């Protein structure tokens, strides 16, 4: 995996030696070349994983998250260059360096063969995200949101360090390839119960779980646009990736420890969607929608059936693209009205028709419109949870009702109605912004054509 | 532990040298010259056995030789010896330097009648050699069996198998 790590690090001399007007063009160009090269991770087999070295490997789960991670960096560079136009050049290069460094940490977080190196990279991804939020965030509450984002993740993950080093002492190795074959069944005890909690609660925070999600409508809102994109698209998916790696070691104790978290997530996908029905902040509406979608990924991981993992990884990739595009659309309003209040700017389809078409497509993919991979993930998780318990179809269908309701309420409020009279700075849509929306949506619509590359290790 | 094994009171009875310290100091150099051999057998037995219970016969030979020494003084040269140890006995620190004429009288009469020569400066402090017939003590400290040491290292130092083996560091 060194063939992606080395160009990602060579982005740093590429961004610290570029001209004062060239530091966006060159970084976008070469990160798009890295994203083109990221397709070579699709050499996957139906029995064996693509195993590179002692340090790095990539199965069919890590591969779509890797292509998504190496694709999201040019989109963050396009999104975050307008509000940093007035910025100092050195701080501009520092922002690009934090983005490049976060990509570097993520692409060797997903490919980490051994679990403590996964942990080191997984907690290494805090500090560029923390610096981006707390330094280039816009408002006063970026500092408190940085505190919440830091100290929920560390409070979840420092028990995970102790649990992983205990696995290193008991099994002899934290290699995932070794732990596929030396995995001992974990019986019922209190010690194995808190073993399970220390293994799971870090990723429960990072998904987020309902009740542990209070960091998210502050971190995803008070961030700048590139920070909100990477938080919505990759850093919620580190939790699902870590759960799918760590729940091998947690059988059969998962089959009764999963119940309180399954209740929390099945009820929180209703509660956060109802919250989205009464949000005045658009960026907070997209944040609580992200919690509402990742609750299904938590349930799909904890019921641990093959259909559930296929739906969970499709839902992760699809929600990454969709929620990143929704945050970029909210930025496209915020760069014109300078407020995140959803009831401020209305009637924008009269003024920005192509942008309203992008809003329409993103709101359709948010409410899981078939045959998108949003609906493929949503539907497969619904099938597997109906296999889990037949009564869960009530919660799943009521979540789908409220999800369609808040998605089209967002669409009708921002884009439809009569335009607000006292706002006269609604510029036309830039080529940069429409290109950003298209580079989100067009891969998402192309993945409906060949959806088998985003369906996990057990397609 | 074990019962300590003491000699009887009859094993300790010997005819004592019941003279004063100035009497012993007056004829000290002739005592070192003439009573050399049983005294050195005793002090070698005393520094080798490291036990006074293993030295009782040698101490009795010391006491017998000292008694014969003072009886051989008393028969021939009793009055210059009494004149000499009285003058030694007068002083508090009992100096030899204060009594050189009584010393000359005593040494003269002793050399003339008993043939004893007073040793020179340096002679009584010599480390001598002692011909004993008793065997050498094989374990005077009664030291038990020593603990066997830990095994030493041996063999050529091969490299570490797959490096440090520290979680993922392949070197
Ligand atoms: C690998 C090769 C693949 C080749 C085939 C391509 C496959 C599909 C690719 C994506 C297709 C959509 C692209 C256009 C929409 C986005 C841009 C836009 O809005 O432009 C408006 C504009 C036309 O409007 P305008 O008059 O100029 O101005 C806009 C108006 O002011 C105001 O605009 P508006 O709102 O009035 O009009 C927008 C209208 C609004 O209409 C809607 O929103 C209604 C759509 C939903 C209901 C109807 C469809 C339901 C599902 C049935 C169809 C799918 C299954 C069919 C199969 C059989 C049955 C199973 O939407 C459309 O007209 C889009 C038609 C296609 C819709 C596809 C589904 C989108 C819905 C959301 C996701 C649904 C699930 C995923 C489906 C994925 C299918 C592949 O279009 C363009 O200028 C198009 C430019 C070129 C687009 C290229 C797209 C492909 C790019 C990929 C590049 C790499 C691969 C190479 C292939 C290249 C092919 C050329
Ligand atoms: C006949 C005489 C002539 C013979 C000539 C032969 C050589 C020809 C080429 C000449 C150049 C040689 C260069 C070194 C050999 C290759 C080393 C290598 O790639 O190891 C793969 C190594 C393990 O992967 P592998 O596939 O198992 O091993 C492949 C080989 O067998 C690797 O071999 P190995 O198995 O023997 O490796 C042993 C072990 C293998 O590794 C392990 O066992 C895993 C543990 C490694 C450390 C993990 C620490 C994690 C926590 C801290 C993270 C820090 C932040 C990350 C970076 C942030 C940005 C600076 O290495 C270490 O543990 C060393 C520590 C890491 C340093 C790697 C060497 C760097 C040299 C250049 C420094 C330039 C700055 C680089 C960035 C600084 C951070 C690396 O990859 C990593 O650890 C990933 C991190 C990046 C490595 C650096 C890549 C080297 C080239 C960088 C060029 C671009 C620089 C851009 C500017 C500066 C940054 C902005
Ligand atoms: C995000 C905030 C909330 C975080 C919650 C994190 C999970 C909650 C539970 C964590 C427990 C602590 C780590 C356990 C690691 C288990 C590893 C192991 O070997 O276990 C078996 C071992 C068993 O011991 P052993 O393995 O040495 O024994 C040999 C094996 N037997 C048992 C067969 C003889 O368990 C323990 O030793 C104790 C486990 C419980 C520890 C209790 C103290 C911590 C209490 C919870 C703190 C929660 C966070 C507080 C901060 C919140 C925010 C401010
Ligand atoms: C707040 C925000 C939202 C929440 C975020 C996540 C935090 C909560 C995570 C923990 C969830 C609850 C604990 C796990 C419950 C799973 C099943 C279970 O253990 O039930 C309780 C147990 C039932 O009995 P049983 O399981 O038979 O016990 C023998 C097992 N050795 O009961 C008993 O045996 C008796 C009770 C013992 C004490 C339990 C309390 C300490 C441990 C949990 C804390």
């Amino acid at each position: 995996m060194l063939k992606y790590i080395i160009p990602t690090m060579m982005l740093m001399p590429l961004t610290w030696l570029s001209k004062n007007s060239m530091i966006w063009i060159n970084t976008t160009l070469h990160s798009l070349l890295i994203s083109l090269t990221s397709l070579l991770l699709l050499n996957q087999f139906g029995d064996n994983s693509l195993n590179f070295s002692l340090t790095f490997f990539s199965d069919s789960l890590s591969t779509p998250l890797l292509i998504l991670t190496m694709w999201l960096l040019p989109l963050m560079l396009m999104a975050s260059q307008h509000h940093l136009s007035k910025e100092n050049l050195a701080r501009k290069k520092l922002f690009i360096s934090m983005l490049i460094l976060l990509q570097l940490f993520l692409i060797m977080t997903f490919t980490a063969t051994e679990l403590i190196f996964f942990y080191i990279m997984f907690e290494a991804t805090l500090v560029p995200t923390l610096i981006i939020i707390t330094r280039w965030g816009n408002q006063t509450e970026r500092l408190n949101a940085g505190l919440y984002f830091l100290f929920y993740t560390l409070a979840g993950s420092l028990p995970l360090l102790v649990a992983l080093i205990y696995i290193q002492n008991t099994m002899g190795s934290l290699n995932f390839l070794i732990l596929q074959y030396w995995v001992q069944p974990m019986p019922n005890s209190w010690s194995n119960t808190f073993m399970w909690l220390a293994c799971m609660m870090a990723f429960m925070v990072k998904m987020p779980l309902y009740g542990l999600h209070l960091w998210l409508p502050k971190a995803h809102v008070e961030a700048p646009i590139a920070g909100s994109m990477v938080l919505a698209a990759i850093l919620l998916k580190l939790g699902g990736y870590g759960m799918m790696r760590i729940t091998l070691l947690l059988n059969p104790i998962t089959d009764f420890m999963a119940y309180p978290f399954i209740m929390l997530s099945l009820w929180g996908m209703i509660m956060t969607s109802s919250i989205c029905l009464r949000q005045t902040d658009l960026k907070s509406l997209i944040a609580y929608s992200s919690v509402s979608h990742m609750a299904l990924v938590i349930v799909a991981i904890l019921i641990q059936t093959p259909w559930s993992y296929m739906g969970a990884t499709a839902l992760m990739i699809a929600h990454g693209l969709t929620s990143s595009m929704l945050f970029c659309l909210a930025n496209s309003n915020y760069e014109r009205v300078h407020s995140r209040t959803m009831i401020l700017a209305r009637g924008l389809q009269t003024l920005l028709p192509l942008m309203a078409a992008w809003w329409l497509l993103a709101s359709l993919t948010n409410l899981a419109l078939p045959p998108s991979i949003n609906l493929i993930g949503e539907l497969f998780v619904v099938m597997s949870t109906f296999s889990w318990s037949n009564i869960t179809i009530i919660l799943m269908g009521l979540n789908m009702v409220i999800t369609a309701l808040y998605s089209l309420y967002m669409l009708i409020t921002t884009q439809r109605g009569k335009h607000t009279h006292h706002i006269n700075n609604i510029l036309p849509s830039f080529t940069r912004e429409n290109a950003l929306m298209s580079l989100h949506m067009l891969p998402l619509l192309l993945l409906s054509l060949n959806p088998k590359i985003i369906l996990g290790p057990l397609y | 532990p074990g019962i300590v094994e003491l000699p009887s009171l009859e094993d300790l009875k010997v005819q004592e040298v019941k003279v004063s310290s100035s009497v012993l100091k007056a004829a000290a150099h002739h005592y070192g010259a003439q009573c050399d051999k049983p005294n050195k057998e005793f002090m070698l037995c005393r520094w080798e056995e490291k036990d006074p219970r293993r030295c009782l016969e040698e101490g009795k030979l010391v006491n017998q030789c000292a008694l014969e020494f003072f009886r051989q003084i008393k028969r021939h040269c009793a009055e210059p010896f009494t004149e000499y140890w009285t003058c030694i006995d007068y002083s508090g620190l009992q100096l030899f330097r204060r009594c050189r004429k009584e010393q000359a009288q005593f040494d003269k009469c002793v050399l003339d009648k008993l043939g004893w020569v007073r040793p020179d400066l340096g002679e009584l402090s010599k480390v001598t050699k002692v011909k004993t017939d008793r065997p050498l003590p094989e374990n005077p400290y009664h030291s038990r069996a020593r603990p066997e040491p830990n095994p030493e290292v041996e063999g050529d130092l091969k490299p570490a198998r797959h490096g440090s083996r520290l979680f993922f560091w392949t070197m």
